[PDB]
């Protein structure tokens, strides 16, 4: 059994490139075969980002295309998101989730300056 | 106008006919033996109508097969795609499964057909008209009308498909309990319940290396039945309809368009009484001038009658003794135009017994008791 | 869009509710079930046919007819209110949707 935890920088200024973590605790990465992001702005609903189940190349939602990168190492043993030039529109809450069975408690980010 | 049949024998009409076409035949039937008195007979035949008992198999789906490949204890894996209603799985991994899934038809299978005509029949002053089938010919006293058989692209056990909205072809080959893509009938939705999956018989190919990356390959079959069926439409008979019907479990309508064919025979019987059933545009009057004789059983009576003729140089035919439209005697005559004076021989009757001179269902105002036997 | 759900649906206790999801490839695929309680992460409900995770209550239950997919509730309790999205794939085969979301008030 693991256990999913997210963080982020909290709040960030627009047009700055977006990163956040997907930590996995209590087992490997790989144990679980696909990884994905989603994200909802508050008083929202959700908005699938991006997967990936496969070790040669993720899938991405084509709005968001570009903009947002997913990548999964071993040797921190995380989940990773990177969005580029970020506006007042990115601010959400951004949860991680393997199997879209289990989710971590998400980690807020807000878009303010 | 409407040609004449001396019937010297019984008429018989054998022919086929367009399922969406009518028939009519109507001719004057005149008296075989010298005489020109005529019975009028008209049919008239109504389009085919195509009745068929069914099974409703459910709809019938168009659909793409997509393959997917997937390299990492295989085990487990949960794929994006394991909740595709069709998908077959089988470190590498690969997976088919059916997307852009979109129904095309409901098909039904055939039980029992069965092919109407409405026959309507004129002979003389009667009228009589029927739906008849290959199993119940028309029957009258003096006309048969059977229904051979029908040419048909329809037959028992076919399945019949129709487009939306109900376009139709006919299938002589539909998959029912296995199903394999690309089979006529591959995806179905019966009842709506569920959903039916085919299978895919075809092998995965692990092509397996480095750097180049490893690729599944399927060699079984990727073309959908609907696609194949379109690809080769030709091979398939089409239907259209019209004046539709649909009962759930029976479909009864009519076909529009050439199609079918049936045969007809219509036969018309030599035994006619072309007296009281039929025409003549002469006319005739009749009166009774005397008699002599006895009635009921001995010599019998002698009635004489005046008979004349209008309309017509001559005319072949009896003269009865009746009383109260029982008939006792007849004598057959060649009446010429004018006046005539015809004896009839009869026998039998009764003291209250008024012989009239009669033809036909006509006979004089004037009638005469004969003498007794004693 | 290309999965829409109806915004608000109220329902009185001990009633039976039923939250339908529409979309072109609901035909194509089965939709997942997804129950979110105010300030929480998501929890998975219904996924394939019926199938559906342990800890899960008898009363939740998966439909499926034509382009539309429902997640049926008999006999509504007050813990179940909360939000419930819709999701399945892609009709390109290559992206995750979720629907509008649909806000269930228990009475
Ligand atoms: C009805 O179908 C026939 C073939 O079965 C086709 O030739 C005909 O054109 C169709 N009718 C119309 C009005 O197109």
């Amino acid at each position: 059994q693991v256990q999913l935890q997210e963080s982020g920088p909290g709040l960030v200024k627009p047009s700055e490139t977006l990163s956040l973590t997907c930590v996995v605790s209590g087992g490997s990465i790989s144990s679980s075969n696909w990884w994905s992001w989603v994200r909802q702005p508050p008083g929202k609903g959700l908005e699938w980002i991006g997967e990936i189940y496969h070790s040669g190349s993720p899938n991405y939602n084509p709005s968001l295309k570009s903009r947002v990168t997913i990548s999964v190492d071993k040797s921190k043993n995380q989940f990773s998101l990177k969005l580029s030039s970020v506006t007042a529109a990115d601010t959400a809450v951004y949860y991680c989730a393997r199997q879209m069975r289990q989710w971590g408690q998400g980690t807020l980010v807000t878009v303010s300056s | 106008g409407v040609g004449s049949v001396p019937m010297h024998t019984d008429l018989e009409l054998d022919f086929s006919l367009t399922s969406s076409s009518k028939y009519t035949y109507r001719r004057k039937l005149t008296n075989p033996l010298e005489e020109a008195q005529s019975i009028d007979l008209h049919i008239e035949i109504e389009e085919q109508t195509i009745g068929v008992d069914v099974h409703a198999l459910g709809h019938w789906f168009d659909g793409r097969l997509n393959l997917k490949t997937s390299f990492h204890a295989c085990t487990k894996y949960e794929y994006p795609w394991h909740t595709a209603k069709c998908h077959y799985e089988r470190c590498t991994a690969c997976g088919l499964y059916l997307d852009q899934l979109k129904p095309v038809g409901s098909a039904y299978k055939i039980i029992t057909i069965r092919y109407s005509r409405r026959v309507c029949v004129q002979f003389g002053e009667e009228n009589l008209c029927k739906i008849i089938d290959m199993n119940d010919c028309f029957v009258s006293r003096h006309v048969k009308v059977c229904i051979i058989g029908t040419v048909s692209k329809f037959s028992q056990g076919d399945t019949l498909l129709f487009f939306g909205p109900l376009g139709g072809l006919i299938f002589k080959h539909w998959c029912t309990s296995t199903c394999q893509f690309g089979d006529p009938g591959d995806i179905m939705s019966p009842r709506d319940k569920g959903f039916l999956c085919p299978e895919f018989p075809g092998s995965f190919r692990k092509k397996c290396n480095f750097a180049t990356t490893p690729i599944c390959e399927y060699d079984g079959n990727m073309v959908s039945g609907y696609k194949k069926v379109m690809a080769t439409i030709d091979s398939f008979q089409s239907f259209n309809t019209s004046t539709m019907h649909f009962t759930d479990e029976r479909i009864e309508w009519k076909d529009p368009d050439g199609m079918l064919r049936d045969h007809i025979n219509i036969l018309v019987t030599k035994d006619i009484d072309f007296d009281n059933l039929g025409e003549n545009p002469c006319k005739i009057g009749l009166q009774t001038s005397s008699i002599e004789g006895a009635w009921g059983s001995g010599v019998g009576f002698t009635l004489t009658c005046l008979v004349s003729l209008t309309e017509c140089p001559t005319f072949l035919t009896s003269i009865k003794a009746c009383d109260k439209a029982i008939c006792y005697g007849a004598e057959s005559v060649t009446l010429t135009r004018g006046q005539n004076t015809v004896k009839v021989s009869g026998k039998g009757g009764h003291s209250g017994s008024t012989f009239r001179c009669c033809h036909g269902e006509d006979c004089s105002q004037i009638g005469l008791h004969a003498a007794a036997p004693h």
